[PDB]
């Protein structure tokens, strides 16, 4: 039982890092689908 | 999503509001409507007013073509990442 | 050393800056020195 | 804006950098400026 | 509420990112620190 | 083993502290931001 308390602390930290991961690399524009949608957005306003 | 609509909106706004540029008379005088007034207008028809359209839309272009590029290219993008970001990460540490 | 030196890049640098920062989305454009050295040392560090 | 700046010390901001490191007890002799850069910022924020 | 919190977020965030002003060489010199460290600070308590 | 580590953290992290050298303006100098921030990076993407 004490065992599994300790498991459920890291789960927490684990998701916070992947979390912060995934937000912090569409920040830097390394997430590629992010970055497509992005220019295809300011294309089309500008066309518009 | 409410977020950045409003952004938009409250940035979007402030574009009616005539620039410097707008006033530009080279480009355009806004007395020309004489011309087309000063017994040149016989009929309450607006139709003579047409023939100034080329010259408007230059003057469009110049005004408006700013404020846009600089908000799209500049501030729009500095917006989306920064709201992500405050708006994501209190919500994980409050699910962990 | 070497080749943790001629592998260096600026933009994971500035990367780091950007996760010591929870509350900005931004660098004064200045951090990615600051960030190095720290990156560096303390990657340097772990191998001894 | 006027008395958060006037009131402002070199030392709080070399202290806050240090916290950001929890690896080193030193600082490069640059951080500083970077902190006053977001301490001032985020102390603004907080007042809006 | 919600929409203008994010609004003042959104826009004093950017107030970290530095100026042209920042880099005034007349007002300041960032290479003042070589006369504190040019054999003028022995000690790492970065106090001068 | 615990001595060692001990004595290894404490003498790398001397590393941060910015040596002499680092202020060489010959090698690189710290204002090339201003031509890369006087008008020429319109965007907040710190990619020039």
């Amino acid at each position: 039982l004490t065992l599994l308390n300790q498991e459920m602390q890291n789960l927490g930290i684990e998701f916070k890092k992947y979390m912060s991961a995934q937000i912090n690399d569409v920040v830097i524009g390394n997430d590629r689908e992010f970055d497509q949608d992005f220019t295809k957005l300011k294309a089309r306003m500008v066309a518009r | 999503t409410k977020a950045l609509v409003n952004e938009a909106r409250t940035e979007c706004d402030r574009y009616v509001r005539e620039s410097p540029r707008f006033y530009d008379e080279g480009t355009f005088s806004i007395y020309q409507f004489r011309q087309t007034l000063q017994q040149t207008s016989q009929g309450y028809d607006a139709q003579a007013i047409v023939e100034a359209e080329p010259a408007i839309k230059e003057l469009l272009k110049l005004d408006f073509e700013p404020k846009v590029f600089n908000t799209v290219r500049k501030n729009f993008r500095q917006t989306v990442n920064n709201t992500l970001k405050t708006h994501l990460l209190p919500m994980a540490e409050e699910q962990a | 050393l070497d080749e943790l030196l001629k592998t260096f890049s600026v933009m994971n640098a500035y990367k780091r800056a950007t996760e010591s920062h929870p509350r900005n989305s931004t660098a004064p454009f200045i951090a990615v020195l600051v960030e190095a050295l720290y990156y560096l040392a303390n990657e340097l560090e772990d191998a001894f």
